[PDB]
């Protein structure tokens, strides 16, 4: 409860209607209730969970950046810092909710590569969003948790997936962004995007038309970042 | 800020 | 109420920050808190309150319409249940706005233009309720919407010239109410037509900017007359 | 039918 009495299938169905109505807080709440039924998520359901929370935290991050900028310009009453702190605490709350679902329900030592990598990338992403608003020593611990999650995901992906696999590609892209934007390691970020891009390009010849489009769309994002960064 | 993956 | 411990000026300040951050639910909660301090609102503050809730209710109406559509095409209980959930939330926001207009923005409004502004909001928000209401409840709501708009029309006819944008916008929404809600196409048409004509009579007297403002909303009346006749 | 934007 509030989703405890609803059938798993009905929560999934409603998550999909909430998506069509762009009601992403409802979608997240329905997917959280689904995960709490304790059965593993299918590939389509993992994507629903992630789209829902990506949109919820996407909004909070965008608002936080607005309010942060206004606060730095003003750095007078406490209202700007108060309201930035309120948004921040809410954003942290949603991060902690996702990390909680990942830790308590979803991350398994067992696992197919496609699920284990997907969730560990997620864990890295949500710690990264916590790192964006963190300061000082709390920050270094948070940064290390993100790094550790992305690293385990990378190790699995490189053992268990081909270098064009879109989940593997999206992971390298986000870990490269972690290096560049959070970890103060632009050379590592550049090297990771480069090697990822070039190892995927080398392998495109093995793909169908539709797999080629999936993989290349993400490669193009790698290239856009490399182009931005160099 | 560098963009991250826009999909899940 | 709940924002009771925060200063009125700080609520206003944070409503403007929330607007900047596109956090419209926060914006409306802050403006609710400001209204519940019990002081009148300035023209600018009224417009913050109106913007905030129009954004919130707007997103809920668009969601409800999406779900209603899916429900109607499916001719499982899940779509209806989730439509009813969004419906209930939308009803709550409308009841909240109406609660602020009647306790006590309308009776405290110190001038004609603000009294018209709140009475029009009262009609508009009963109108949003009517859109998702059924049965006897829908009939009561329709009558409450009609009454609030009519009171606004009375004041605006006594106190505002016929090209005034507030009076024009009021007439536009009331005529839409007649056509879309009250199933009264004849009242919709005759209100939109008389408002159009009475405004046209005075266009020659306007500044360039006022002529633009008035002819803009006259064109909105006109687009509706074209759809209805 | 569209109301006031
Ligand atoms: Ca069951
Ligand atoms: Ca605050
Ligand atoms: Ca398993
Ligand atoms: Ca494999
Ligand atoms: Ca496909
Ligand atoms: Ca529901
Ligand atoms: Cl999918
Ligand atoms: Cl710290
Ligand atoms: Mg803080
Ligand atoms: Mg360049
Ligand atoms: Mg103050
Ligand atoms: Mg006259």
């Amino acid at each position: 409860g509030a989703m405890g009495s609803m059938e798993r299938a009905s929560l999934i169905q409603k998550a999909k209607l909430a998506e069509q109505a762009e009601r992403y807080e409802d979608m997240a709440a329905f997917m959280k209730g689904a995960v709490e039924k304790g059965e593993e998520l299918s590939c389509e359901e993992r994507n629903l969970l992630s789209v829902a929370y990506k949109n919820v935290v996407g909004g909070q991050r965008a608002a936080w950046r607005v309010l942060s900028s206004i606060e730095q310009k003003s750095n007078k009453g406490p209202e700007v810092r108060e309201y930035r702190e309120k948004v921040e605490t809410e954003l942290q709350g949603v991060c902690d909710t996702v990390l909680g679902l990942l830790d308590s329900h979803l991350i398994k030592e067992a696992g197919d590569a496609e699920s284990r990598v997907f969730y560990l990338k997620m864990k890295g992403d949500y710690y990264r969003y916590l790192a964006e608003v963190a300061t000082g020593d709390d920050k270094k611990r948070i940064i290390d948790s993100a790094r550790s999650a992305y690293q385990e995901a990378m190790d699995i992906s490189k053992k268990e997936m081909p270098p064009t696999n879109p989940i593997r590609l999206g992971l390298a892209l986000n870990f490269s962004v972690f290096h560049y934007e959070i970890a103060n390691s632009p050379e590592e970020a550049i090297s990771l995007a480069k090697t990822t891009f070039d190892e995927a390009m080398a392998d495109l010849h093995t793909l169908s038309e539709d797999s080629y489009k999936d993989s290349t769309l993400i490669m193009q994002l790698l290239r856009d970042n490399l182009t931005l960064w160099t | 800020r560098t963009p991250s993956l826009p999909t899940p």
